């Protein structure tokens, strides 16, 4: 079984920068290497076939080369829409047709401030007997961040779950949402609610809040 | 154009069976070789099985051999994958893919389908509970309001969430599903809109959950 | 193990049947626990490598014409191919590996490659191939029967 080692596993590069991905085959595979692109949500899409042959309606900034064991895929000038995971795939005579493992391409951007929002639990949900609060952080860069859940000035620990989107195809930003899930009992105890956000784009940590009862 | 619609995926218990279909159109299905390729959640691609144009040659990955059986109905423009003795590891999105054929006799996978999720789990089907995320009076950041729905406690994946029956696409951020200590998934779908048109325009998220047949709408107004 | 090509060029008229042959000289099978993927395809005399590119024979790829079997066994392609496409790939015990082509046409002309792939330990690194031309001719200048030219 032919193993394909694909390098690097992840990648960050600016709009315009050359980007080169590498596939290393454990045997001679002649030029029998196909290169696919998988955008988040979409299925894979063939870009290159047999190492260097471009598909139809595929931007000419995409190219590939290599033979035997060492192969490359290259984007001439990385564009925002080229955010995807790229796979290599060997097309040998014999059946076990294996793939690379993939190179995630995220794009480098100027720092951007998260437009923060917060939302209370619904009445419909409170009838059911739970209290969830969503703290949104909208359209920012870089991806890394800290959201501190606090209830009447008391740091929360191990009672929430964060979730962050894939990078946008145009403005190259992310979004983050964090869900502090509590019962109806513990919700009605303490009064004020807020999530404190820390980021590079925000020098002073921004906070949003709501006084319970409105 | 060539089009490949997978179907038949869903929840099934360990040891259980399930059958996927791939509906081909926009090319002579007769002439081309077809593959199945699976992608486990958040992981790389794995080839599963191969099938010749008239089915004379058939191959399987070792991980599926003995269990899965590939076939095609050239009269019906259809490709099948019987799946038996399913394990935890078989949980994946399954794409049928048509090999670029032609006079050059190519072998690359030029046409893929959108795929069909197969979940393998002893846990039960469970529909969601949609709760609105209302745009408060002091949460419209400089003439820019933000609102959403909270699709909570469902299993398995996936749900699909649109806004105003698909007519509102711009501004939307449907987040990834998040597994919980419940054992159930939860996500939120949000959208940013001008705060001046809060009263003017009506905003409705259209949740859908085909495993439990839970189609749901939910109006979102300030509260 | 190596593959020998007895004839380098085949010259035939349209309508004939011709059988291309590769001889698998010396099997080199240290007992069993080894299978052989054997196939035919068309290619070019390229700059870098020969029998690199894989083109079909009458709209049939290398996978269509392939034979998979252990060293001890013989193998043949199904009657469906012979009837429909006019191609019969065959492989016997006594070295011989062939493809037979019914009712020759000008489109059959080209460079033909036999491949033999040793599969052992779930690995298939050990591979050899041969190459030979076919020239299908037309007219009164074209010969009565097929003619093959020995290799150097
Ligand atoms: C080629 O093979 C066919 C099928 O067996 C046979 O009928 C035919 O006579 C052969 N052609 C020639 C020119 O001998």
């Amino acid at each position: 079984d032919i193993q394909l080692t694909q390098s690097p596993s992840s990648l960050s590069a600016s709009v315009g920068d050359r980007v080169t991905i590498t596939c290393q085959a454990s045997q001679d595979i002649s030029n029998y290497l196909n290169w696919y692109q998988q955008k988040p949500g979409k299925a894979p899409k063939l870009l290159i076939y047999d190492a260097s042959n471009l598909g139809t309606g595929v931007p000419s900034r995409f190219s590939g080369s290599g033979s035997g064991t060492d192969f490359t895929f290259t984007i001439s000038s990385l564009q925002p829409e080229d955010i995807a995971t790229y796979y290599c795939q060997q097309a040998d005579f014999v059946p076990p047709w294996t793939f690379g493992g993939g190179t995630k391409v995220e794009i480098k951007r100027t720092v951007a401030a998260p437009s923060v929002f917060i939302f209370p639990p619904s009445d419909e949900q409170l009838k059911s007997g739970t209290a969830s609060v969503v703290c949104l952080l909208n359209n920012f860069y870089p991806r890394e961040a800290k959201v501190q859940w606090k209830v009447d000035n008391a740091l929360q620990s191990g009672n929430s779950q964060e979730s962050v989107t894939e990078q946008d195809s145009k403005d190259s930003t992310y979004s983050l949402s964090s869900t502090l899930t509590l019962s109806k009992a513990d919700y009605e105890k303490h009064k004020v609610y807020a999530c404190e956000v820390t980021h590079q784009g925000l020098s002073s940590p921004v906070t949003k809040s709501f006084n319970r009862g409105e | 154009e060539v089009q490949l619609v997978e179907s038949g995926g869903g929840l099934v218990q360990p040891g259980g069976s399930l059958r996927l279909s791939c509906a081909a159109s926009g090319f002579t299905f007769d002439d081309y070789s077809m593959n199945w390729v699976r992608q486990a959640p958040g992981k790389g691609l794995e080839w599963v099985s191969y099938i010749s144009s008239d089915a004379d040659t058939i191959y399987y990955a070792d991980s599926v051999k003995g269990r899965f059986t590939i076939s095609r109905d050239n009269a019906k423009n259809s490709l099948y994958l019987q799946m038996n003795s399913l394990r935890a590891e078989d949980t994946a999105v399954y794409y049928c893919a048509r090999e670029a054929g032609g006079v050059l006799g190519r072998v690359d996978f030029q046409h893929w389908g959108q795929g069909t999720l197969v979940t393998v789990s002893s846990a039960s089907t469970k529909g969601p509970s949609v709760f609105p995320l209302a745009p408060s009076s002091k949460s419209t950041s400089g003439g820019t309001a933000a609102l959403g729905c909270l699709v909570k406690d469902y299993f398995p994946e996936p749900v699909t969430v649109s806004w105003n029956s698909g007519a509102l696409t711009s501004g939307v951020h449907t987040f990834p599903a998040v597994l919980q200590s419940s054992g159930l998934y939860s996500l939120s779908s949000v959208v940013t809109v001008p705060s001046s048109s809060l009263g003017t325009q009506t905003y409705i998220c259209n949740v859908n959950h085909k495993p439990s047949n839970t189609k749901v709408d939910k109006k979102v107004e300030p509260k | 193990f190596k593959v020998a090509t007895p004839y380098s060029l085949y010259v035939c008229p349209e309508g004939q049947n011709v059988t291309l042959t590769c001889r698998l000289l010396g099997p080199v099978d240290k007992g069993h626990d080894v299978t052989f993927y054997k196939t035919w395809y068309r290619s070019s005399r390229g700059e870098v490598q020969t029998c690199s590119e894989r083109r079909p024979i009458r709209q049939l790829t290398f996978q269509d014409l392939h034979l998979h079997h252990g060293g001890h066994q013989a193998a043949q392609t199904s009657h469906d191919l012979a009837q429909r496409h006019g191609l019969e790939s065959a492989s016997d015990h006594h070295g011989n590996f062939s493809i037979t082509m019914r009712n020759l046409t000008l489109l059959d002309s080209g460079l033909y490659c036999c491949l033999v792939v040793e599969i052992r330990h779930h690995h298939s690194e050990h591979r050899v191939h041969g190459a030979m031309e076919l020239q299908v001719q037309t007219g009164k200048d074209a010969p009565s029967n097929c003619v093959v030219y020995p290799s150097s």
